[PDB]
């Protein structure tokens, strides 16, 4: 439960980040939201991710979240925003 | 504005009025948390599952209220008041200064 | 409205849509934490030492938030859902449930 | 620092209080209040109660806090608004 996962970050950056990238013993995120649009990463403590990568899909703004495992595997990640309902 | 975080907030015992029955220090460094708690709650924001659960209920109904951005981290601090026998007396005082901050 | 207490507040994983992964329970009780930390703050509201000054400070200058009312006590529960293997798995999830309110 | 002080308390009292009365371990307090002005007590517990016995003489609302340590001496208490 040591942090070993390096992750880039981008509007969820902790104070201390370097070079936007941040340290974690969890995931990377990366996420899309509307109301317009905006695309955001981090890190996600290990606790509590099952919560938030699966998210809900009843959450009243159309989003997307998107997790790994990997070394800088946020980098490079667009999620796609669920279509909208009609 | 920003997400949660600890702020600067000095509390120098003469602006509150308390120099007369404390002696020292003179004031001290005891920050403050704010901020908000979106979704998702980053690794930094050191929260509980319940307020992850929380967060999550909010985004599929606002009537249930976001996570708090509250201390989660003090440290303690000693000072030296008079007590009612006009004695000085040395006091350490817990939980006095904000170490870190967090969503709950 | 009146102060910091415990509110009700129960999760169907039907409601926010997880009894796809989420076999048992079908829901359970979460609860929450809400409402004011005035001055003074009452046996009751179990609040630290920074709460009680950050409070004062506020009393003088309001530019300076109160404290908040978040969890202080929390319990587990047992969950039994499905992992990407499609097998049933039994976890003891820690802090999710809300036993006591507080300023913090 | 085991409970053993009751406490009258009035728009302070904890969900499971009995006959307007809280136990403490610290002191038993009432106040004042304005903007108009009401009254209040309750049970305070020992931890920072200097803090809040005392008050601040620079706070932006006038109300004054007095506190006891003897059961039920909150009941008849009338602090009066500073000048």
């Amino acid at each position: 439960t040591l942090p070993f996962l390096k992750c880039y970050c981008s509007g969820h950056c902790p104070d201390d980040a370097i070079n936007n990238t941040c340290i974690t013993n969890g995931h990377c995120f990366a996420i899309i939201e509307e109301d317009e649009t905006t695309l955001a990463s981090g890190c996600m403590k290990y606790e509590g991710s099952d919560f938030q990568c699966k998210d809900s899909p009843k959450a009243q703004l159309r989003r997307t979240i998107e997790c790994c495992r990997t070394n800088l595997c946020n980098q490079y990640l667009q999620p796609t925003l669920p279509p909208v309902v009609i | 504005k920003s997400s949660c975080k600890r702020h600067p907030l000095y509390v120098d015992f003469s602006d509150v009025g308390w120099n007369d029955w404390i002696v020292a220090p003179p004031g001290y460094h005891a920050f403050y948390c704010h901020g908000e708690c979106p979704f998702p709650l980053a690794d930094h924001l050191n929260s509980t599952n319940h307020a992850i659960v929380q967060t999550l209920v909010n985004s599929v109904n606002s009537k249930i209220p976001k996570a708090c951005c509250v201390p989660t981290e003090l440290s303690a601090i000693s000072m030296l008041y008079l007590d009612e026998n006009e004695k000085v007396v040395l006091k350490n005082y817990q939980d006095m200064v904000v170490e870190g901050c967090g969503c709950r």
